[PDB]
RNA sequence: AUCGAGAGG
DNA sequence: GCTCCTTCTCCCATCCTCTCGAT
DNA sequence: TGGGAGAAGGAGC
């Protein structure tokens, strides 16, 4: 029968939908944590080669 | 069913297989059908038949 | 390559050998071996005449006495689904029948110690 | 002390430290414990006591006084506890379940 | 049991990648990281769906009923 | 514990035969002068007699235990400051196997008397699917040990704590060296 | 419309014709399964 | 004939199925924790 | 998720997350209740009984026992059977309370006396819920 | 107490037994039904009673006529109290202590 | 949005426990009495009090 | 019913 | 007549809840 | 059964 994963999660057609915005942290919308370095601690992620440093 | 798997169990694997939807938006809701459990308009049946032969 | 001290990594192999060898359970069944094989021949000869004189003791394999009916092998399973116990019948060479002694799953006197995975299996008991 | 020592030198943005700032939950033996060292174990109110003959464990040389061969924990939780620091600590810590199983009538009586 | 349809994380099918996970263990050699990311498993959500799995069906199987 | 046994009962008069062979003295022929240097030789807590010079008795019975003359199960204890042998041998007894070391005089500092070939031996064995856990007993490279004989003996936790820069992170081990 | 553990009869076992099995002399016996047919929500 | 087998088949019957280790007329005796019901929730316990 | 307790994804839950199913066995016998009298395993009648649980009996078969595949839920009659006096009393025994399910299986066996008793499975499938323990 | 409470009533003579609500007959299962114990202990009394009645008929030696009232007095005794110490406890046909009525009044499950 | 806050993510091992509120959830609106003191019946098997 | 076991906050 | 004086008899020991056995 | 009372019975001045 005819349904939307609302009732049930075997009606949902999408496995993953990958979501991401601002690479470069430029907006300050997370503060990150970090030990001793906050910028070669986390890894730098693949969006950031479309954005200007 | 006499598989070492429950009637219900199987019965969760089965609403869990994905199925073609491309055309969903001709068929109607089963709510919104003046049908029984059962039709062409608003669902669709099938039928697994195996043997361990 | 002969005479090397040991790592910290090959001890596995000694407990895998141990638990190879002694299993898990061996704490009970080796106690309870014991009782049938040697235990029970000295407590029925000690103090066992009454001056009559009771003697060998023979321990079967384990049995069911049907209602009106031949006595035949009873195995764990059936024992469990028929509500019966699990016993064998010990005869006393004064062989008179004495009793029926419970008997301990995969110890010497029962079939599962002698039966493989796929005589298990075919038995309905898990490996 | 040495607890103290490393919650001092522990950022602003430690989530731990912010628990323990707030006062929600957690608080510096927590901190000592799990990032410096366990502590010392005692059980009935004295350090542990020798059970075999002039030692605690059959690892240690008999007449061994030294803080470690009695049931001092000098690692951490992160670090990880030495088999002996191990035993000691269940040691120490089965207490902390027998006054909540044993002693908690000897409590309810009084109030009774 | 017998093998985890979807994937409780996502949604993923990974029903039908088990046959072919044990041909890439077995018949191609492969360790199992490179069977995973050869079957298009990326998500490690998805990636421990098929990696921590025990087939228990294969020994329901063994019994006569 | 996983590797933890209790002692099924043996007859101990095989070891008493074995007792007053090796030379102790009867308790009856047993006078308290003249021997004040004497070991009480105590069989399953009956005071069975006393004997001198009790390291070669210990040797010898330590010998024969790591052989199977005497089952492995029975516990033998001597405790010098009040100069008693103790030999256990009735049922109950919980004891668990542990390694033995040797002095190894050729190699320097003290090694266990199990090495890599009896390694390679058992795990053979294990993938032949002949040499088993009661081979690594017949041969003394493995010994059970219960809570009374544990008061006379020191355990080292690792092979590698008897051997004779520095991650940071590693946890501390002592490692006394005794 | 009774089948033993060993071998599967199906015989009819009115009250008259009690527990039992032809083939073998096993003494357990499952009641085969409903003719009415059942209906399961897939989820 | 003339031996009563029963004594002792009810008797190891009757402890082992209730745990009083000893004959029924005695409460005296280690009781009602000698045998237990074998807890099979899972494999582990 | 506050005080010690979870949240757990829905999604999750409704993909197989922690499902499980639930195996109960109940088992009614017949005794003889003296030398020449004997118990018997029946559908229970509506005036002959002297007693009733209030329970549904349109499930029980002719012998008294339901076939494997019946939806048997809350009080409904599971092992029926009458016993007679020393006209007839009701002896059966029906479901707990508040469990529900299907019939896994009927056994139907002989005791070592000779008398004929029936154990029957229940199986039910207890998906995750809030106030579950984990 | 003149009124009251006197000596002399100390000494039983005339002794009240209870109605059939305070000693019911429970009815568990289906045919597994029993009276109760205070029932079987007053069916005791009752014979020990009767037993000294026929004895005192029958002018018994009196060394038989004291031994039977020991017996009254022990079961009238372990009718209200069977916690008596130095002395054994009346048993049922099982084997177990009657449940007399100060162990029924005594206690966290007593009536009280 | 995103958080301000990094969440510590990953697999960890959970294992259900035989407690479910289906089996501890109980209410009594006078049902069955003792016979001995006329008190509500023990047990939530026996829609006790 | 009684007895006992195991288990949760 | 205290002086005790040691020696005995004595009643206690958190709260609530769940399930499964055996008679 | 693990301490406590309180009570009791006994010796000694
Ligand atoms: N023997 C007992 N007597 C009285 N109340 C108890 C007893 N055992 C447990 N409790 C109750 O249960 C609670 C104990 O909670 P629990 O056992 O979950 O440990 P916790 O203190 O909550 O910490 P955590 O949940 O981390 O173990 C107490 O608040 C107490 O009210
Ligand atoms: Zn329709
Ligand atoms: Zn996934
Ligand atoms: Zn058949």
């Amino acid at each position: 029968k005819k349904g939307i994963a609302k009732e049930h999660a075997k009606w949902g057609p999408a496995a993953a939908i990958e979501f991401e915005y601002d690479p470069w942290n430029k907006l300050k919308h997370t503060d990150y944590w970090y030990e001793q370095d906050s910028a070669k601690e986390w890894p730098q992620s693949k969006n950031c080669e479309y954005e200007d440093p | 069913n006499t598989t070492v798997l429950a009637d219900e169990f199987i019965a969760h694997r089965l609403g869990l297989i994905p199925l073609q939807s491309m055309d969903i938006e001709q068929l109607e809701y089963s709510r919104d059908c003046f049908c029984e459990d059962h039709c062409d308009k608003c669902s669709v049946v099938l039928t697994l038949q195996a043997f361990g032969e | 390559d002969e005479s090397a001290p040991i790592t910290a990594e090959d001890s596995w192999a000694v407990i895998s050998a141990f638990f190879r060898e002694k299993g898990l359970v061996s704490q009970q069944l080796d106690s309870f071996n014991q009782f049938v094989d040697y235990t029970l021949q000295d407590i029925i000869c000690e103090d066992s005449t009454l001056i009559i004189s009771f003697g060998k003791i023979y321990v079967t394999k384990p049995m069911v006495n049907e209602s009106d009916g031949v006595t035949h092998a009873l195995y764990p399973q059936e024992a469990r689904l028929r509500n019966l116990t699990y016993s064998s019948g010990l005869f006393v060479d004064v062989k008179v029948f004495i009793g029926r002694l419970p008997i301990m799953l995969r110890s010497k006197n029962c079939y599962l110690s002698e039966a493989t995975e796929s005589d298990l299996y075919k038995l309905k008991e898990c490996p | 002390k040495a607890g103290r020592l490393a919650e001092v030198n522990l950022k602003d943005l430690n989530n731990v430290k912010q628990m323990v700032m707030a006062g929600s939950k957690g608080s510096f033996i927590n901190i000592a414990q799990m990032s410096a060292c366990v502590g010392q174990q005692s059980v009935e109110g004295k350090r542990i006591a020798f059970g075999f003959v002039d030692r605690t464990l059959p690892h240690f040389s008999k007449d061994d006084y030294s803080p470690e061969s009695k049931g001092f924990v000098e690692n951490s939780y992160l670090r990880g506890l030495t088999p002996q620091e191990f035993f000691f600590h269940a040691m120490g810590g089965r207490e902390g379940l027998i006054d909540t199983a044993v002693k908690t009538a000897e409590t309810g009586y009084i109030q009774r | 049991m017998i093998v985890p349809v979807r994937c409780f994380s996502c949604g993923k099918v990974v029903g039908d990648k088990w046959e072919s996970y044990l041909n890439l263990l077995q018949e191609d050699e492969l360790d199992e990281g490179t069977a995973l990311s050869r079957l298009g498993l990326k998500r490690y959500c998805c990636r421990r769906m098929i990696l921590t799995h025990v087939d228990l069906i294969e020994k329901f199987l063994r019994y006569n009923p | 514990s996983l590797m933890s046994c209790i002692s099924v009962g043996t007859d101990p008069m095989p070891i008493i035969t074995f007792l007053s062979e090796w030379g102790m003295e009867p308790l009856e022929d047993y006078v308290p002068h003249q021997s004040p240097d004497a070991t009480r030789v105590f069989v399953n807590g009956v005071w069975h007699g006393v004997h001198r010079n009790p390291a070669r008795l210990m040797e010898t019975l330590r010998t024969l235990r790591r052989k199977g003359d005497i089952n492995p199960e029975v516990s033998m204890i001597r405790d010098i400051r009040e100069k008693e042998l103790k030999i256990f041998t009735d049922a109950g007894r919980v004891y668990r196997p542990l390694f033995i070391v040797e002095d190894d005089e050729s190699l320097g500092h003290k090694e266990l008397k199990v090495r890599k070939g009896h390694i390679a031996k058992l795990m053979a064995t294990e993938y032949q699917d002949e040499y088993t856990w009661s081979s690594l007993l017949n041969e003394g490279l493995v010994e059970y040990i219960d809570a009374e004989e544990e008061e006379s003996i020191l355990i080292a936790m690792q092979p590698e704590d008897l051997e004779p820069d520095v991650d940071p992170a590693k946890r501390i081990r002592v490692s006394h060296h005794a | 419309k009774y089948i033993c553990a060993e071998c599967s009869s199906k015989l009819s076992l009115s009250r008259t014709d009690a527990v039992r099995c032809k083939d073998c002399g096993h003494r357990i016996l499952l009641k085969a399964r409903t003719k009415r047919l059942v209906q399961f929500e897939a989820r | 004939l003339a031996i009563n087998a029963k004594t002792i088949t009810s008797g190891l019957k009757y402890a082992l199925a209730t745990g009083n280790w000893g004959e029924q007329k005695k409460a005296m005796s280690s009781r009602a924790g000698v045998s237990q019901v074998l807890n099979r929730y899972t494999y582990s316990s | 998720n506050q005080e010690d307790s979870m949240i757990m994804n829905q999604s999750s839950i409704d993909r197989g997350l922690f499902r499980s199913l639930f195996f109960r066995s109940y088992m009614d016998q017949e005794k003889k209740y003296g030398m020449s009298i004997t118990e018997t395993f029946e559908k229970p009648q509506r005036t002959n009984t002297l007693r009733m649980k209030h329970g549904t009996y349109d499930k029980l078969d002719d012998d008294g026992l339901i076939a494997p595949g019946v939806r048997v839920s809350g009080e409904d009659v599971i092992i029926g059977k009458t016993t007679p006096i020393s006209s007839k009393r009701d002896a059966s025994t029906p479901l707990r309370s508040t469990e529900n399910g299907i019939v896994d299986q009927v056994l139907v066996t002989t005791n070592q006396d000779g008398l004929k008793f029936v154990k029957v499975r229940v199986r039910t499938t207890k998906i995750p819920q809030i106030g579950d323990k984990f | 107490n003149e009124v009251f409470s006197r000596p002399e009533w100390m000494i039983l003579t005339c002794l009240p037994v209870p109605p059939p609500p305070v000693r019911p007959s429970i009815s568990f299962n289906e045919s597994q039904r029993g009276e109760d114990d205070l029932t079987f202990k007053l069916a005791d009394i009752l014979k020990a009673n009767i037993s000294l009645e026929t004895l005192e008929h029958n002018g018994a030696p009196h060394h038989a006529i004291e031994e039977a009232e020991s017996l009254l007095q022990f079961h009238v005794a372990t009718y209200m109290d069977n916690d008596i110490a130095g002395q054994p406890q009346a048993l049922q046909k099982s084997g177990r202590p009657v449940k007399s009525i100060r162990a029924r009044l005594k206690g966290k499950e007593g009536r009280i | 949005k995103k958080l301000m806050a990094q969440i510590f993510f990953g697999p960890t091992y959970y294992q259900r426990l035989r407690h479910m509120v289906d089996d501890k959830i109980h209410a009594r609106a006078r049902g069955p009495m003792q016979v001995l003191t006329r008190q509500p019946v023990e047990g939530r098997s026996r829609d006790g009090g």
